[PDB]
């Protein structure tokens, strides 16, 4: 018959390949496929609900809930600095959010990103936070003067509740690694008292600030691969 | 309505009261085809003398019967015209209306299975790989069991109900063309069945293509004296009986 | 047909329409199975029913379904010799074909009287190694009708197949499989049989006066080796291209010897797969 | 792909088909 | 010639494929097929027809004939109950029968089911029972009111002598499972008088009913599988 | 390449089996085919051809070809029977004929057959023989009357000199097996005196008849299979 | 369609467009994440963008090749045994269909309540030689949804498979790899279940009460040989034809036992991901 | 065509019209059989005949199907040495082509004078070991008409076959088969043949004179070994395309030598196949 | 190359589409 | 499927036809 | 013979052509 | 069947033909 040639890599088997198979009981009508609400399509959708970030990643705190609350303080000195985190998305904090725990599946990542924050405070209560994105180049910033001086947006505490700040994407290469690296360094965010956290009257002078992140409809990811925030140093049993 | 009147020969037979009547795999008996035949010569076909309305030997319906049958290819060696064409010739065919009667009156109560089955190979009654014998499933107008006493010697089927006597359990056997005979509205019951076989033509002789059976469900109950007796009739026809195959004669057994 | 046939669409089952109540004098669950027919009542007639669509495909509920399906028939074995290699009834096998020969397959048939059908075959070859090395080791599967040079042994002259066919193995080649059509004679084969072989009070009666299909002969070419073996080529069988009429009751005793019905164990006052209750009241 | 009887015989070919 | 690539199942055996063999014996004009007086072409077709029920499936009985048979009795007492069974179709008394002898063919089962009922009583005779069908959720009913309050048929034994009862199909699942599960339980049907049995003057005062079980339109099964109810704990001789 | 999958009966070999396979010595341009008076194109044919019968079948006759001769004798007695064989086609005296060396590369024949009787009598003799072909059914007639009841012919010896006796195809199963099988049994045909063997003066008064058997356009083989009338209990040298 | 799916740009991400300054009114940047819904804010929006025409597809991120990727889920072993051959649970195995018992993959579903989908599966036996020489060792890989006779040993008479699947392998020919649909039985796979058996206060209770797939056993054919062996077909699947509603926060803890959400060390005062920081203000 | 040649029903038989009775003078059933020719009656002649439509078919009765079917008809042997590789007339195999030196196929075609037909081939190598591991053998089998070189030992020249063809076989790969035409010479094989050599009261006579399509040399590769072995290529050939002229009687007694028609055993008084009766009246 | 479901079934084929 | 004479040469093909 | 890509991605395909 | 070089090269391919 046909005058064949089996080619290089005829018989092997790939965990990544698109090829039929005999079915194994034939005719089977499976099972009508009924309406349910709520069906996914791509991992996108996930990735662009805002997850709680664990940014309290500070000891005994860690195992416990308040590991994702901030309180903004007293403040005694002035022009003070809140917090900071780097935005390399495989970096705990952020790594454990429903972002970080994905990116973790692919090894390049890609786009803006949007960060969130709410004030849990009171209603009499009053503030204004600067936020600042210091792009990939130098140190996270020592001050705010330094920090002030790149991406940013003043946070004016009111009636409203959460401010969401853009993470635009600086970047060399179209594209960034997932995995840490000292190239594909996205870079630190960070948080200070542009004012303070006045409160009239008996009230509390502590507060907490919850913080999210959510994607923009730049992002983007690819290469699969297996993650890495999950060892099962098992096994599992029945 | 369910009065029912039957004509096959120079013969008739009424039902003043009947629960239909059956045809086998919904299918009337009829002669043979020149596009399923095989044989080449030309079937003799008796009309009326011979595919009329015999009838066999009673039985008795007891409260210890068990059940009876009839192999219907064999029940007629000996009806006249047909059980003489049957020997003279090799091949054979022909279907069958069975009317199985059994009155009794309304303050009785018994229950009657009939049924046809198309080959009804028996097993036997001993372990082994022992076949029934020809000569015990080929009683004749008489039929077998009724709950009857034998020689273990011959290589004799089961005389087991229960179990269909082929190993099937018996109330499976309702895949079989049948009816019953509930004696609280039935007075008969009337099977109709064509010729069914992977050949054309079989040997009336050494083949019985259609076995019937009937079996006792509901035992027999009055309150009457057991001077009243309630037999159960059967009656046949062949139905477009055809032969073939001519010659000597076979022999009677 | 394609999605009709893809989708596994083809036989469908009716819905179930909606219902409303009836106090009306036609009381179709009233019939008298005694007429030996069967009852036609539905949802829709004892209840009041609501309405759905259904899409359930009586596809995989085809005789071809049921019985077109692969099952062991026959384990040929050959507990190899190189002692005395030839010699009379050695080394090669011999089997009757046909069922009963095996259980699962023959019980699914049973279930109708007649029946007809082309069948798929596929052999599986099973060297067991009892040496340090067997190697090549050619085989030859031979069918062979009736009147037919069944070998006396191994080397006939029977296995030259001048006219004959024999399916060739060897180690490593995948899995022999052809098939063949409807054989016997006449019409179908014969599920059962209420025949003899004549009025000869010692004549046989039973499905095996219909069916005698030739026998099969297996043969290990190759000749003679160091290291032994021994050899298990089973045998599976389908049925495609299948018919049938007329269906009978399962076979619930297990089977006694090949052919016939037979139920009969050494004591085993018998038994089947019915189960005793304590009450009927009480499932 | 379909109705390719690559074989010559019709008692060698697929399962047949329903209707 | 043709670059091929040989996939992974390729040489491999499968007892449920669809695939062509070389013929063996060519131009064989098989024996003609002639007509012959039914043919089946769907298990369906054996699945409505109703076969009988072993129901009386007590001790000494089951070896026999009368282990077919339910005699309706005296009953002293009133509004007593007969008999039960449940109506997972692969459970003994159920299984045996033509369908539940199948059915262990396949893994899934579904639709409705119809159980008739006959009285091989007597003319002059009289009686009147109620039938349910006791949906799954609960326990077999202990009383008849009980058991009236769920699906049901009551029964007027007269001139006709057969009532068919029918099963409804009520599940969560579209689709049963043919082997014994705690989920996919179908429930019990059950038996009571509504009235009596009543017969006039020297006709006797037990008398039997016997009952089947045949299948509904709705009817239809899945997946092939090896049955149950028959274990060859042979082999078979010659 | 083609993601192809090699199937189950791959790599095998088959004595029966239609492929292709490379030639050998391409180009090669075969002596062409003159005409030849004679060819053949179906077995068929040489079935149709009478071969002679061995019948006289009998002790040291046998390896001689008298073995072929019948000879009509004197027979004091009446209505006397002369010889009969069997019709099952492979069985001797019949097998060894044309025909019956061949079926026996069959496994199933079929159809009618033809048996011709030739006179090598005398001219001025005369006679008058009764043959008959008795179907499967019963033991071969031992009587003229019953085995006349069936079919037959009866053969006036004159002028002619041959009369061909057909052999209708009766059967169940449209077709038998070319193999011993008391179920596939043909029957038997034999052959009487009708009147005599009459001659006038100084003419012999024993004379030989020949027969034969050639098939019918009714006839037809299937299923081959190797021979049993040959075993090669050899090897065969050089 | 081509170019697009083979160029691999069916789903593309929008461009990030220009921007000018805003020194108005409406403040995009200000919403109450307390609405439980989710922001729409953009590059463009907060800052002052440039033009970049995008060209990354989403394609990769899409429920099919975030599922169809093969997985080992099972490791079947056999120590074979010469000994005893045969004897009641012996070189014949049978693992309970379903993950769980193994990780990675687990994990990655478990990101969604339902789902759906046909099963492709592939083998991979791999024969351990601790002999002078294996051969030719034939397998079969018998199937078996529920209620079916599960071999109590090796030879039943269940692995005739008159009416189940079996597949074979001999050592030499490629990977067996088969498909298989969506099996189930109502609509999806049941993600996870807050269901029970029952009422009884000793009932089942977890996603092991909607799956109950059957059982496969295996089965090493060839029977006795000489030198041992000891096999381990691996076994791998892949979702293709997969569906998705509802999803969920990922496993962060390692799993227990089989079934079950559990989390529970033997004391490892439990364990996640979460790394420990110094100081909120330096990262 | 097709469905004519796939159902197989290109060549049919006529069907047994219906015949009624005849009280006339001419008598069909009366032919002068000297005549030499063949009578004509029939079914319908005879008797009173009924109305049968056939549906038999005379493929399988065509000298293609009769024919067209592989047999032995030879079985190279080589019982390796390695002591002396090469050596004069050694390991290295020379038959001559041409059937009779196997019986069954031989029997078969001497049904006619006159034939011809292109050969299909196949190989059947069967490595027996004798040693404890065989491996990698190659396989040469180079055919050579006349007129040529046939290899004095093994590794001649003429295994270079610069200009012949030698087809070659490694253990693992399938069984060669290639074909070819009709060779010989002049318009067909010769069956048999009624000449000789010449007028030389010394010279040949027999179908040995027309057919000498030379010889086939085998020879195994690979070189000298280790563990020995023996090998049987079998041989298997099927006509495809063939043709045929004029038919004969065919062989009741088992042959002799080679070539030549000679029947005559060492004292078997000669035996045939046909049996002895009592009496000629009952069968 | 494609759409050649060589296989009967519907569960026998390449990973879906993508729309 | 057929006439696909895959190779040159007549001598090669399948068993011939009928006619 | 070509233009078969017998796979979907790009990546996967001959040496390209020249231009 | 015939002129389907599978091959890019025209080295690669069957004997040539005659005229
Ligand atoms: C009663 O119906 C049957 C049942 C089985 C059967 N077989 C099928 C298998 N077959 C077969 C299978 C493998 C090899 C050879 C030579 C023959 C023999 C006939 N023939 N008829
Ligand atoms: C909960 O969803 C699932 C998850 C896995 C699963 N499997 C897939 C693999 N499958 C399988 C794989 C290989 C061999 C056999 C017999 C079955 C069993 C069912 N079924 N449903
Ligand atoms: C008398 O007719 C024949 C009969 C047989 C024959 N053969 C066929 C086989 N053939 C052949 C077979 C295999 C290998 C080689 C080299 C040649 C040689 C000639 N040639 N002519």
């Amino acid at each position: 018959g046909l005058p064949v040639y089996i080619t290089p890599g005829s018989g092997q088997f790939m965990t990544t390949d698109d090829m039929q198979s005999p079915c194994a009981l034939p005719w089977y009508h499976p099972t009508k496929e009924i309406s349910i609400p709520g069906e996914v399509k791509n991992l996108i959708e996930m990735c662009q609900v805002d997850t709680l970030i664990p940014v309290n990643n500070v000891g005994n705190n860690v195992g416990n809930v308040s590991m994702y609350t901030v309180q903004l303080g007293n403040q005694t000195g002035m022009a003070q600095k809140v917090f900071s985190i780097k935005v390399d998305i495989t970096s705990t904090p952020l790594a454990t959010t429903l972002i970080g725990e994905i990116a973790s599946y692919y090894t390049h990542w890609t786009g803006s990103l949007r960060f969130s924050f709410m004030f849990c405070g009171t209603a009499n209560t009053t503030l204004k936070l600067l936020l600042a994105y210091t792009p990939p180049g130098i140190d996270e910033p020592t001050t705010r003067k330094d920090a002030m001086l790149g991406t940013h947006v003043v946070w004016d505490v009111g009636l409203q509740s959460t401010i969401s700040l853009v993470v635009p994407w600086v970047s060399a290469s179209h594209f960034r690694l997932t995995a840490d690296n000292k190239y594909s360094m996205a870079g630190y965010i960070t948080c200070w008292y542009q004012t303070n956290l006045v409160v009239p009257p008996s009230t509390p002078q502590t507060a907490d600030m919850l913080c999210f992140v959510s994607a923009c409809k730049d992002f983007c990811l690819r290469m699969a691969r297996d993650t890495d925030l999950h060892i099962q140093s098992g096994p599992i049993e029945q | 309505d369910r009065i029912m009147q039957i004509t096959r020969g120079d013969s008739t037979i009424s039902s003043d009261d009947v629960a239909n009547a059956v045809v086998g795999y919904g299918v009337w008996p009829h002669y043979l085809t020149p596009q399923d035949a095989t044989a080449i010569n030309k079937p003799t076909q008796p009309d009326t003398s011979s595919n009329r309305f015999y009838t066999l030997e009673s039985k008795h319906w007891n409260g210890s019967s068990k059940g009876w049958w009839w192999k219907l290819p064999d029940a007629l060696k000996d009806m006249g015209i047909f059980g003489e064409n049957m020997y003279y010739h090799f091949l054979g065919r022909s279907g069958y209306t069975v009317h199985v009667q059994c009155n009794a009156s309304k303050f009785h109560q018994g229950t009657l299975l009939v049924a046809m089955i198309p080959e009804h190979q028996l097993a036997s009654a001993k372990h082994g790989s022992v076949t029934a014998g020809y000569k015990l499933t080929h009683p004749g107008e008489a039929g077998r069991d009724v709950s009857q006493e034998r020689d273990a010697s011959l290589r004799q089927p089961s005389d087991d109900s229960w179990l269909n006597f082929d190993g099937t359990l018996l109330g499976n056997l309702l895949i079989f063309p049948h009816q019953f005979i509930n004696l609280r509205s039935n007075n008969s019951a009337t099977l109709i069945v064509p010729y069914v076989n992977a050949v054309p033509m079989d040997s009336m002789l050494r083949h019985n293509n259609w076995c019937l059976v009937i079996i006792p469900i509901s035992p027999l109950r009055s309150e009457t004296t057991s001077s009243n007796i309630v037999p159960i009739t059967v009656s046949i026809s062949p139905m477009c009986a055809e032969f073939s195959g001519a010659r000597a004669k076979n022999i009677k057994q | 047909n394609y999605i009709d046939e893809v989708l596994n669409e083809v036989l469908v089952v009716p819905n179930i329409k909606e219902s409303h109540h009836t106090t009306s004098n036609s009381a179709p669950l009233l019939d008298a199975a005694e007429t030996g027919h069967t009852s036609n009542v539905q949802p829709e007639d004892a209840i009041e029913t609501r309405y759905v669509i259904t899409s359930q495909t009586r596809d995989e509920m085809s005789i071809e379904s049921f019985l077109g399906r692969s099952g062991c028939v026959h384990i040929s074995r050959i507990k190899v010799d190189y002692t005395d290699y030839n010699g009379q009834d050695i080394n090669f096998t011999k089997w009757k074909i046909t069922l009963q020969e095996m259980a699962q397959i023959r019980r699914k048939f049973e279930l109708f009287t007649y029946v007809r059908f082309d069948s798929e075959i596929t052999l599986v070859p099973c060297i067991a190694g009892r040496g340090d090395d067997i190697g090549h080791i050619v085989m030859q599967y031979m069918y062979v009708p009736p009147g037919a040079p069944i070998p006396s042994k191994r080397n006939d002259f029977s296995w030259q197949s001048g006219t004959n066919m024999s399916i060739f193995w060897q180690h490593g080649q995948p899995f022999p499989r052809f098939s063949i059509p409807f054989l016997s004679i006449a019409s179908a084969y014969y599920m059962f049989y209420d025949g003899y072989d004549g009025d000869n009070t010692s004549s046989k009666y039973g499905s095996v006066v219909t069916n005698d299909m030739g026998t099969i002969c297996s043969r290990i070419v190759t000749e003679k080796q160091k290291l032994s073996v021994v050899i298990t080529t089973h045998i599976y069988h389908k049925a495609k291209h299948t018919k049938a009429w007329c269906p009978r009751p399962p076979r619930a005793v297990p089977y006694t010897h090949s052919h016939v019905t037979n139920y009969m164990p050494e004591t085993g006052d018998v038994t089947t797969a019915i189960v005793r209750r304590n009450t009927i009241t009480t499932a | 792909y379909f109705n390719i009887n690559y074989f010559k015989d019709a008692a060698s070919s697929g399962a047949s088909r329903l209707d």
